[PDB]
DNA sequence: TTATATTAATATTATATTTA
RNA sequence: GUUGAAACAGGGUCAGCUUGCCGUAGGUGGCAUCGCCCUCGUC
């Protein structure tokens, strides 16, 4: 339940904030307020307004990650979800505020399923 | 009369509308409970062809027994007026009037009629039996409750001015009814059926229901009549080997009718030919 | 299934009747012949008139202890049958008559109503 | 009396609103089950022409079986006070009032009435007969649920510190609901709804919700009238094989429509021209 | 006289529109027009056309029921009947056209039977 | 009856909302107008109406949550529901209205049966 | 022919997947 | 083995013939999602 190659700006920044979060709560797992705590209510309807601070803030978390090989995977789907995005959308649309959302859960199941990032990654 | 011996399949569909209501059930159409299969009397057909006839011919020999104001008692006294008042001997006097009643009636000497009762005009069977009209799916009812605003006798009267008697407009979504029928020749040679009379009732079989519409019929349309016509006045083959080449199915992947087009109406004329004619009169 | 049917046609014309004094077409003289020999192709849709004849009652209570009383004789129904045997509709006739001479009693329905 | 049958698709669309209160079994907009395609029953669209006459015309022969104070049995009654008041004979009474009502009662000759009720009036066919009115596409209905600032009884659940009653407001957000209707002259001959009555009914057809405008009902147009005139009496060809001429769908890529330009109605008068004309009165 | 596990679609819908009944008669008990009064006709029939409608309508039912435990009492007997629907369906039947009255009468019965509901919801 | 796997996007959005709904009645349990009560009529009907704003909406309550295991709990089983909704669809298909209705009712038995978040979450 | 007034109504569940 | 015996309901006969559930009827008329709420306090 991942269209990996969707296309829909809503779904990839979903998607992209999916795995920010991921970085971010494996980070520091003990967090008391990750980005979907803070930032997921803009990042799903402003994008340009928190994604820009999430990838301020991406690198420190990529740095912060204990396993530096993690934090490489997890940097490789953010750029594979980034190819879907050739900008932050201004406002996301209504179908893309939703798909958000969806791309947020899809992605996160994407990378809460055991294998999967570390597998698709080593497909690349 | 006719020479040979005819069994017809008459596809109709009503699209939405009650395409006969079941007097015994409010006015719901007529439903084969037990599969929900839709139902419309063979009378129902048979009064739609009447009135058809009613239509278009408008003129003697093809009167149709008729209309509310008909006392078919009258119709069948004017039978004893004729040439057989007294000139045929009460026992046959029914005979010549069954002769009569099939002359000029239509109906008559198409369909049947129970004309025993005046002056007795006998008791004619009626060359053209077709039967109960079973859609091919269960007619999903949709009994539309409606609203009038206006009542009847200033009995049901609000108590305020608001007038208003909502009823009821019971209407099937779709039906494609199935008329199997049955021009027998046997009884066309007792009333005189001919093959005139038979094309004015495959007119009236295919352009029925283009004329007999209600706001209770919605739409209904005769999608199709195949008429076999054997080549003896008995059977070239049994009826409903017949009436099973005309097989009609929901098409492939429709969960439930709702046009003809979720119908495929499958016509097996391949070997039917062994000495008889398949003519797709309305299909 | 034809007994208990013949009862709930009897308590759905009564509370028409009741809702209606005056009625042309009582769901008797509209859907009886199809009520007693073919219960799906009519109690299916008395039932739906049902609701209404219950909200014109002019006494609410009233209404409360009809559709008490129906739910009552549709509690011994499990489904309305496709067609009713000959047993049945004579059940149905039977039922219907039990039943409203049971509603035209002095205080049955009040009765017993009010024991449950 | 009109001397030739129309049969015609009169598409209308509701741009947001409740085209036809629903089924009073609910009050979502009237919908097919199957399809989700609304449906207007044709008593709304005929209650749209009746409101469109009895606002246009407020003429003597042209009255319609009025809104609220709207005993019909009074209107029935009153027809038992003229020419025929007794002395046409009970047979013949009820004829001679069901012409009057006819004359008189624009409603009456266009669409029929069931008069049997007061002092019994006879039946009226009603030679125009609009079919239910289903939508092209399923209709999306948006359910709105709006408020109001004011609680309508002063019940037990007006309580203190406001009073409002939410409520309902069911709309279509758009849907081209098409009206097959069928104008019978063998049934204009029997309440002379005339080539005048009948160019009223188009008139009303194509204008009538310009006029029947409500807050449930929103915003409602005649997208199109496509009469086929045909050149006689009887069925110049089978009415569906004349409404598949009109044949409305959604445009090219639309998934869902907002308005009548996601509907291609596309009609082809290609063959009709035999002896049919397609007015397209509407659109 | 309640078959609870029927799974006669429109037995189940017939239970399910009686404790939606039950809510909004005990919602505002002075009501003009129930849901049986405006909706029955349909949802006998049409179960998707109301059904949907019905419970868009329902929470707020279940808010405006006084004894907010009755909520969850009514609430909790609408699931145990949607377990049992696993779609409303297009057109009812006409075995389940008669089933949905049967079901809005025996479910009704099984409200107003007195210790029912708060017994049965007990036990789960 | 739960159809975990109906991939029917009304149902799974009735779960979907069933779940938000759970999350946001744990979040705090003394809640004058849940999602339901406030949101129910339209997510039932326009999903991309509110499924946006709900999800704005459910990283909060899932930090209100008292039990922060049981906010993963929540969350996992939201993004279940989520694998079977590529997007919000703009407006629910009437079928889908229903079965909307359906997946809360489903899925909101799913939660209050007792075991069976918990137990269905140690099996991913 | 008759008859013709309201049953029932107070909480389900609730503790962390993934991470070379 | 002297005492009520023997014994047909038979044979056979289409319930037929046939008959629109109808004509038709607005779900309406209409109703605010509202009133309002520092993203903060700071490193």
């Amino acid at each position: 339940g991942l269209d990996r190659n969707r296309q829909d700006i809503g779904y990839v920044l979903g998607r992209l904030f999916a795995v920010l979060e991921k970085i971010q709560a494996e980070a520091n797992p003990g967090l008391n307020a990750t980005i979907a705590d803070r930032y997921f209510g803009s990042a799903s309807s402003t994008p340009i307004a928190v994604f820009g601070t999430l990838m301020r803030l991406l690198p420190h978390h990529l740095n912060k990650l204990e396993f530096e090989g993690r934090a490489v995977q997890l940097q490789w789907e953010i750029r594979q979800i980034l190819e879907h995005c050739q900008r932050f959308p201004n406002h996301l649309n209504l179908e893309q505020q939703g798909l958000f959302a969806i791309g947020y859960y899809h992605e996160t199941q994407f990378l809460f399923t055991k294998d999967a990032l570390k597998n698709l990654f080593n497909e690349a | 009369t006719i020479e040979k011996r005819y069994d017809f399949v008459f596809l109709f569909d009503v699209q939405d509308g009650n395409p006969n209501g079941d007097p015994d059930a409010g006015n719901l159409p007529r439903i084969d409970p037990q599969t929900g299969e839709g139902l419309v009397t063979d009378v129902c057909l048979k009064r739609k062809v009447r009135n058809f006839i009613q239509m278009t011919q408008n003129d003697e020999h093809h009167d149709i027994f008729i209309r509310e104001k008909g006392i078919l008692n009258n119709l069948i006294d004017e039978a004893h007026e004729q040439e057989n008042v007294k000139g045929k001997e009460k026992g046959e006097k029914t005979e010549a009037a069954r002769q009569y009643m099939c002359s000029r009636y239509y109906d008559i000497r198409t369909f049947g009629a129970v004309m025993t009762t005046g002056k007795n005009a006998g008791q004619v069977r009626g060359p053209v039996q077709l039967t109960f009209s079973r859609s091919i799916d269960p007619i999903m009812t949709l009994e539309h409750s409606i609203t009038r605003m206006a009542v009847t006798n200033e009995k049901d009267a609000s108590e305020t001015g608001d007038n208003r008697t909502m009823g009821r407009k019971f209407t099937v979504p779709y039906g494609l009814y199935r008329c199997h029928g049955f021009i027998s020749t046997h009884f066309a040679k007792q009333t005189g059926f001919s093959e005139n009379d038979l094309e004015l009732f495959w007119q009236a079989l295919v352009n029925m229901f283009d004329h007999d519409h209600s706001a209770a019929r919605g739409q209904m349309n005769a999608r199709g009549l195949y008429v076999f016509e054997h080549s003896n006045n008995l059977g070239d083959a049994p009826a409903d080997s017949l009436f099973k080449r005309i097989q009609v199915v929901k098409k492939d992947g429709v969960e439930v009718v709702r046009s003809f087009d979720d119908y495929l109406v499958s016509v097996d004329d391949k070997n039917l030919e062994e000495t008889k004619l398949l003519r797709k009169l309305g299909g | 299934i034809g007994y208990v049917l013949g009862r709930l046609f009897a308590v759905l014309e009564k509370i028409q009747a009741e809702a209606n004094p005056g009625l042309n077409a009582t769901i008797a003289d509209r859907y009886f012949g199809s009520a007693s020999s073919t219960p799906i192709a009519v109690f299916g849709t008395l039932m739906r008139l049902l609701p209404h004849h219950l909200n014109k009652l002019e006494f609410e209570g009233r209404a409360v202890q009809l559709q008490w009383e129906i739910r009552q004789i549709l509690e011994h129904c499990q489904r309305f049958p496709n067609h009713l045997n000959l047993e049945q509709q004579g059940l149905f006739a039977i039922g219907y008559y039990h039943e409203t001479q049971f509603l035209f009693t002095k205080d049955a329905l009040k009765n017993l109503f009010n024991e449950a």
